[PDB]
DNA sequence: GCGGCCTCGGCACCGGGATTCTCGA
DNA sequence: TCGAGAATCCCGGTGCCGAGGCCGC
């Protein structure tokens, strides 16, 4: 995806807040509907804004799992609107 | 005063809410409008060779502003915007005593 | 039929006065006497028209029956006149 | 496509402008040729974009140059990736 | 089709003995023709 | 006869004498006469917000232009407090020949951007025709779909000029379950959408909603399990279909769905809500779905 | 607003330029000129607002309006 | 396709105008107008080539995606 | 016919002399005027020469006069400051002739 | 060179709505000047908005964007 | 701190992307 | 058998009316 505006923001909770504006080589990067990816820094779990689920989603996971030195990216199939609750669930951080 | 009259009339002429900061700049627009007009009436009345500014001295100017045409003459333009007691002074009515 | 004759005589009252009192107005310097100019407007509105004078002359007169509300200018092409549609 | 061929014949009329600038000595004769050009209108338009055509086509040609660059880059980096 | 002319010529008497130099009601002819009954 | 017949009807209705309406499965309603294919097809997949409309006094299906102007000049005046109003008789949205012909009210904005598209229909509503006098052209159903603001303006105009009153038709979960059952009993093919039942549990602090969406062919085979008498569906058959849903949901999630209330029953025939924004008309059964809807509107009027 | 100030336009025509002889109702013509100039301002500023799709007229639309209409209204 | 028939009609139109021509300078003006019409037909052929290049881009908008 | 032979012949004359002007002004800023560019600027000269003729006639009518003199075109030059300054010196050069 | 005398007589007199109005050679050569600077001004405004876009060609659209201030100004 | 004013936002109806599955290289 | 085109299931990304806030009397 040669024309993308990837903008990171290392938050203070130690979780890089990637934002990706997509666009193929034929088009300019589209900032109308970006795909924010909240990758917790050294965590195997990397939240993702389920914007459109295009052909970039298997490239979103692929780039995520190759940037962080992992090998397999799996959609957990956890899909919630409350990221502050997904953070609790996937980390078991809510009852502790 | 009169500039405040026109900015208030702007409200009922733009049919849409604006900002006061827009109004003091349209005040400079009216000030420059006169800064072009009163010396445009100056030069047009001098072009006619007359010291005073007769109504036809301004009809030519409004022809310059493209608002008087062969379709829209001077007097018809008075119909559409000026009130009756004011156009009674401008466009000649008839009583066998046309104004 | 009685209402027909009554309305007809009311018409010959109004129009007789339109001949008489309009000599208090009375024509002056083709122009077209305001009786004739008015009745040319009135004939046109009777069957519809928006032109009705195609800018009849003596401009003091054409704008006379415009300020009092007798006639109306065409809202788009203001060289043609209509008689305000009192119908 | 009526307005498009009206722009065609305005280019025709610009060329007419040019010839009349160069000719100017055939006034009745180019009256005749403007006559045959007007019935040429009546023969083509009656029977039957361009600035967007030319400009957008040049823009899209630069776009296809950019696309060939995209294929050069992506395909070659795919050759290197699958070479790995 | 005649009263519709009699409601047109009538209302151009309410608009001609108004806009002109009328001296409308200080006259005994017009006073019965002006104030035209509907 | 002119009123006392309606009083006796009110007596019969309030008596509540053994109601269970064994209803005929909505029969394939071959589009009667004209039924403008473009218009009706435009009117199908639109989410009509139902209302109950009392009979219109002094209405006539000849003076459509006069009402169109009278309402157009009223809507744009409510903007003073760009729009065209096209009253259009539908010519075929009627159950029997004696029903009043359904007519539309469309807020057409330049192009044909139909903002509101009202719809009054009276199909198989001969429980109201035989009780009201001739002066009233009764159309119990009113169909909105435009914004609620424009509906609450055209409704006011209709109250002002026709003495008709719009109660927002609310299909109770009982009637909702009924229609959810007779629509999976239909003889259709190529099911457009899954048979979804949007439940909504009555919890006081929270408002959990359930979408018990069944595969449309799978619900037809489940309906055939509880369908024994053909031609007409009974209240017990409807309740057994709904209880097979209950015993497939409480079986799975251990929460008694029967303790909840239906709020929306999407079906391949026609979606149907509760709060009013009810009738989507996916298939061309709309003379039967509208038959049920008008029969329900009589219940509210009468 | 249904007014046209007799005094204000005359005072402006005298303050700005001290040497003229504007006729009995010539200031009424000046008011008509300004009325139509502000008409053009209002309409072309509405066009400017739709150009940026701003639902309120602001400074950045009026300044663009001025350089078109004020220059156009020059004799 | 239709461009060849249009060019043939334009040449036939120029030939018919030359059949009714009156002078040698008028023939030169007609030849210049025919060259202008050839330029217009070249613009039409450039529009056809732009359609072909847009088809290539559509293939190029899928090959790159592939 | 006569309207066409009138305005097309002067469209030709305008294009011819304006093309001479195009070669005369293209040498300043090393520019080239394309065929449609010349065709446009010629017809704007034509269309706004209509405007100048509309203005200039009523300019003479304004001074209760039938002929067009230098003050009329000075009022035509009244429009813009930059060409007020340009036309002032070009007008004193007119008076030199 | 310029826009000559027998052509400036003819072009201006075409738009003349009456036959009895003439423009003198003293004013005629100045009319030559004012429309010559019509070409000069339209061309300089076009090439100025061209360097503003940094072009080596004056295209169709540049002239169309210069009319809203060309006809307004000139 | 209220009176007619205004501005976010849940719900919901209408507009393209990828999966079905039919047809051509 | 397979490759591009169309339609349509799945859920957006948008449109648009009540709720909350807010400034004279």
């Amino acid at each position: 995806l040669k024309n993308v505006t990837v903008s990171f923001r290392e938050t203070e909770e130690n979780a890089v807040w990637i934002r990706i504006a997509w666009g193929t080589q034929y088009t300019k990067p589209n900032q109308y509907k970006p795909t924010y990816v909240v990758y917790y820094s050294q965590t195997p779990y990397a939240f993702t804004s389920s914007s459109m689920l295009r052909r970039n989603t298997p490239l979103l996971g692929q780039a995520l799992t190759i940037a962080s030195k992992h090998h397999q990216i799996v959609k957990m199939d956890l899909r919630s609107r409350y990221l502050d609750s997904l953070k609790a669930i996937v980390f078991k951080q809510y009852n502790q | 005063a009169g500039l405040s009259h026109y900015v208030k009339l702007f409200s009922f002429y733009a049919k849409m809410p604006m900002e006061r900061k827009a109004l003091e700049m349209v005040e400079k627009c009216l000030d420059k409008y006169f800064q072009h007009l009163c010396d445009d009436l100056e030069v047009f009345a001098a072009h006619a060779g007359r010291k005073t500014v007769k109504p036809e001295d301004l009809e030519l100017l409004m022809r310059r502003q493209g608002l008087v045409t062969d379709q829209v003459s001077l007097h018809v333009l008075v119909e559409r915007h000026l009130p009756l007691e004011y156009r009674q002074l401008l466009i000649p009515c008839a009583y066998s005593g046309n104004s | 039929k009685t209402k027909m004759l009554n309305i007809k005589e009311y018409k010959e009252k109004l129009l007789s006065t339109l001949g008489e009192f309009l000599e208090d107005h009375f024509p002056l310097p083709s122009s077209v006497n305001l009786i004739t100019l008015h009745e040319m407007l009135e004939i046109l509105i009777n069957r519809l028209p928006y032109v009705k004078i195609s800018d009849s002359f003596w401009p003091p007169y054409v704008e006379l029956l415009l300020r009092n509300g007798i006639a109306l200018r065409h809202p788009e092409d203001p060289t043609r006149i209509r008689l305000e549609a009192f119908h | 496509s009526k307005s498009t061929r009206d722009h065609l014949q305005t280019m025709m009329e610009s060329v007419i402008m040019t010839i009349l600038s160069n000719s100017i000595k055939e006034k009745e004769e180019i009256q005749y040729h403007l006559n045959f050009l007007k019935k040429r209108l009546l023969q083509q338009c009656e029977t039957l974009k361009m600035e967007d055509l030319t400009n957008v086509s040049s823009l899209l040609n630069m776009e296809r140059a950019r696309d060939k660059a995209n294929e050069e880059g992506l395909a070659l980096l795919q050759e290197e990736i699958d070479k790995m | 089709m005649e009263i519709k002319i009699t409601t047109v010529i009538q209302h151009v008497f309410q608009n001609l003995i108004l806009g002109s130099k009328v001296n409308w009601a200080e006259d005994p002819a017009l006073k019965e023709i002006v104030l035209q009954l509907e | 006869t002119p009123l006392q017949k309606r009083l006796e009807s009110v007596r019969k209705q309030s008596s509540f004498i053994l109601t269970p309406p064994r209803r005929k499965i909505p029969q394939c309603s071959q589009l009667q006469e004209d039924v403008d294919p473009q218009k009706v097809a435009f009117l199908l997949h639109k989410q009509w917000t139902l209302y109950s409309l009392t009979p219109l006094y002094k209405f006539s299906y000849s003076n459509l232009k006069e009402y169109s102007r009278l309402l157009n000049a009223f809507i744009v005046a409510e903007k003073q407090k760009n729009i065209k109003v096209i009253f259009s008789t539908l010519l075929g949205m009627k159950g029997t020949q004696r029903d009043p012909e359904a007519f539309l009210v469309q807020i057409v904005s330049r192009e044909g951007k139909v903002l509101w598209t009202g719809w009054f229909c009276c199909v198989f509503g001969d429980s109201l025709l035989e009780t009201v006098s001739e002066d009233f052209t009764c159309l119990p159903l009113f169909l909105a779909n435009g914004a609620e603001s424009n509906t609450a303006i055209i409704g006011t105009w209709f109250q002002k000029t026709f003495d008709c009153y719009f109660s927002p038709l609310a299909i109770n979960a009982f009637n909702l379950s009924w229609m959810a059952a007779m629509w999976t009993a239909c003889k259709m093919d190529h099911y457009v959408a899954t048979t979804e039942f949007l439940w909504s549990v009555p919890c006081s602090p929270q408002s959990l909603d359930i979408s018990f969406a069944i595969h449309p062919e799978d619900a037809k085979a489940l309906w055939d399990s509880v369908h024994k008498t053909p031609g007409e569906v009974t209240q017990e058959e409807v309740d057994l279909f709904m209880d097979c849903l209950y015993s497939h949901f409480h079986r799975h999630f251990k929460i008694h769905l029967s303790a909840t209330r239906l709020v929306r029953v999407s079906t391949s025939v026609a979606s149907a809500h509760t709060d009013g924004k009810i009738k989507i008309l996916c298939h061309k059964y709309l003379i039967g779905v509208l038959a049920y809807l008008t029969e329900l509107a009589i219940f509210q009027i009468e | 607003k249904r007014k046209a100030p007799r005094g204000f336009l005359k005072r402006v025509f005298k303050r700005k330029k001290p040497q003229l002889r504007l006729e009995k109702s010539g200031d009424l013509l000046v008011h008509l000129n300004c009325l139509l100039f502000v008409h053009r301002l209002a309409e072309e500023s509405r066009t400017n607002a739709c150009a940026s799709k701003c639902r309120v007229i602001n400074k950045e639309h009026v300044l663009a309006a001025a350089k078109v209409i004020l220059k156009k209204s020059r004799g | 396709k239709e461009l060849n028939i249009v060019l043939p009609e334009f040449e036939k139109t120029h030939l018919e105008h030359q059949q009714r021509i009156e002078s040698k300078v008028c023939k030169a003006a007609i030849a210049t107008f025919y060259v202008n019409v050839k330029e217009q037909f070249i613009k039409m052929l450039k529009e056809s080539q732009m359609l072909t290049n847009l088809k290539r881009k559509n293939a190029k908008m899928i090959s790159d995606i592939e | 016919q006569q309207r066409f032979s009138y305005q097309q012949r002067l469209k030709a004359a305008v294009h011819y002399t304006v093309g001479c002007l195009c070669e005369e002004v293209a040498l300043d800023k090393e520019m080239q005027f394309s065929k449609q560019t010349i065709a446009a600027i010629s017809e704007l000269t034509f269309r706004q020469c209509e405007n100048f003729a509309k203005d200039l006639e009523m300019f003479a009518r304004h001074a209760k006069r039938t002929t067009i003199n230098t003050e009329d075109v000075k009022l035509l030059a009244r429009r813009s400051n930059s060409l007020l300054k340009y036309i002032t010196d070009k007008s004193e050069e007119i008076a030199q002739i | 060179s310029g826009f000559r005398k027998e052509l400036v007589s003819r072009l201006l007199h075409l738009h003349f709505k009456d036959d009895k109005t003439k423009v003198s050679g003293d004013a005629l050569q100045l009319m030559v000047e004012l429309l010559k600077v019509f070409v000069v001004e339209a061309a300089v405004r076009g090439v100025r908005q061209a360097q503003a876009e940094d072009a080596l060609r004056v295209d169709v659209d540049q002239l169309e964007k210069v009319l809203p201030q060309l006809l307004l100004d000139f």
